C-alpha cells in the first residue's frame, strides 16, 4: 500500500501532505486582518481593501 | 492627513468611502488632495492569574 500522498512531506516547510496542499490551495481563504497587523494598512497603499 | 495620489475632478471637493464617510478632502487654500485615516486603535486584553 502506498501512503506517500497522505503522509507528510518533509520538503514542505509547513509539513503538510500532498492532498492537504491541494485542499489548502483550493480554498481561497482571506487574510482577515490577523495576518494584516502591519501599520501600512493605515497608510494609503495599493488599492482600497475591505 | 497624508498626501494622496487621487486625481480629483475640478468640480469635486470631498471624497467619500463605502460607508458614506469622508475619506479624501481638498484643502481650500492650497489645492493639494489630503487623505484622512483614523488614528491608531485596537483591542486590549488582560492576562492574569
Ligand atoms: C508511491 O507513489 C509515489 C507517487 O506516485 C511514487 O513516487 C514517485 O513519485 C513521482 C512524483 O511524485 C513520480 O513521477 C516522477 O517524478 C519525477 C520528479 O519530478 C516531479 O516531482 C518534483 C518534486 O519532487 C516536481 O517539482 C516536478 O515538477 C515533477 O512534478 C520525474 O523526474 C519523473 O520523470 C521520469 O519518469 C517519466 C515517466 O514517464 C519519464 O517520462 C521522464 O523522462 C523521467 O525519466 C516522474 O515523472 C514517480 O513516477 C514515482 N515513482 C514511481 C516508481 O512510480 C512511489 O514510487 C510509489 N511507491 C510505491 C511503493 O508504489
Ligand atoms: C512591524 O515590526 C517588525 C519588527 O520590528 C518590522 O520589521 C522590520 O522592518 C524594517 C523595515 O521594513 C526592516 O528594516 C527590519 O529588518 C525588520 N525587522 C525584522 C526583525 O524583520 C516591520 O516593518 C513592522 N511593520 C511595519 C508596517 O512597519
Ligand atoms: C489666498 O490664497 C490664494 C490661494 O487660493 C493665494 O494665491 C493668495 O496669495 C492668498 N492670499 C494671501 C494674502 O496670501
Amino acid at each position: 500500500f502506498n501512503f506517500s500522498q497522505i503522509l507528510p512531506d518533509p520538503s514542505k516547510p509547513s509539513k503538510r501532505s500532498f492532498i492537504e496542499d491541494l485542499l489548502f490551495n483550493k480554498v481561497t481563504l482571506a487574510d482577515a486582518g490577523f495576518i494584516k497587523q502591519y501599520g501600512d494598512c493605515l497608510g494609503d497603499i495599493a488599492a482600497r481593501d475591505l | 492627513l497624508t498626501e494622496s495620489n487621487k486625481k480629483f475632478l475640478p468640480f469635486q471637493q470631498f471624497g467619500r468611502d463605502i460607508a458614506d464617510t469622508t475619506d479624501a478632502v481638498r484643502d481650500p487654500q492650497t489645492l493639494e488632495i489630503l487623505d484622512i485615516t483614523p488614528c491608531s486603535f485596537g483591542g486590549v486584553s488582560v492576562i492574569t492569574p
